[PDB]
């Protein structure tokens, strides 16, 4: 009868990206073993490995990510069973689907320029034109 | 025969790493000199292994090492771990038989 049961798959509910960190919502682990969640993204070119201890909370926030750089997310929890070596190896895990996503770009000056217009009598207000390349919300 | 290791909310379920499993001393024990329990580990095919010569011991400890470590790359033939298991116990006389039968999980 008895048995030893691994987490369950979570579902990575949605993702929202900023150029330096990274927002992920899943879903609540439901096996009491549970002792940690882990991620694997993927650069395209190498794969990086990252968990958080603590599953307190439902989001994460992944730090030290490569701006312009699309990733591919794919996680789950590993309970007390799972070993170091054996998570590496991700054999018995388990993990979620993985995931796509764009990785945003940080801003940049195009150009710089001040422009004034001249006047009759006093002073023209000195003003600074500036064209940007970002995408930042603010 | 209990695992103490199991979870509050499911018996069949033990949330260590390992197993650690006690069992209470069998009566009659006394006038036999020397009882060694025979313990029987199975997975989810019954499989023979981890068969342990055990002499006054009430309490027996699967470690992670000695369960992926040992016979997982034994049987599966690769490091993947085995999570199912079944357990059966049973007394064996020092010089007569064993007892009437194996001891349920």
């Amino acid at each position: 009868m008895i048995s030893n049961n691994a987490p369950a798959k979570m579902v990575l509910n949605s993702v929202l990206t900023g150029y330096t960190l990274a927002y992920i919502q899943h879903s609540i682990y439901s096996d009491y073993d549970v002792i940690g969640r882990s991620f694997w993204l993927k650069e395209g070119s190498n794969v990086t490995r990252r968990d958080f201890t603590g599953i307190d909370t439902f989001s994460v926030t992944i730090n030290n990510l490569k701006p312009t750089t699309t990733y591919e997310v794919q996680g789950a929890f590993y309970d007390s069973i799972i070993d170091s070596e054996l998570l590496n190896a991700q054999i018995g895990i388990n993990l979620s689907d993985k995931q796509t996503f764009k990785m945003k770009s940080a801003p940049r000056i195009t150009g710089a320029r001040c422009e004034s217009e001249p006047v009759d009598v006093g002073v023209g207000a000195p003003i600074v034109y500036i064209d940007t390349t970002g995408e930042a919300d603010y | 025969f209990r695992v103490v290791n199991t979870a509050s909310g499911d018996v069949t379920e033990f949330v260590g790493p390992d197993v650690k499993l006690a069992w209470d001393k069998i009566p009659e024990e006394e006038i036999i000199p020397e009882i060694y329990y025979t313990l029987e580990i199975y997975d989810s095919q019954d499989r023979m292994l981890r068969s342990v010569r055990i002499e006054d011991v009430y309490t027996y400890d699967y470690l992670l090492t000695y369960n992926k470590a040992d016979f997982a790359l034994l049987n599966s033939g690769a490091l993947g771990i085995n999570r199912k298991l079944r357990f059966r116990i049973r007394a064996e006389g020092e010089n007569g038989e064993q007892s009437v039968g194996w001891a349920t999980i």
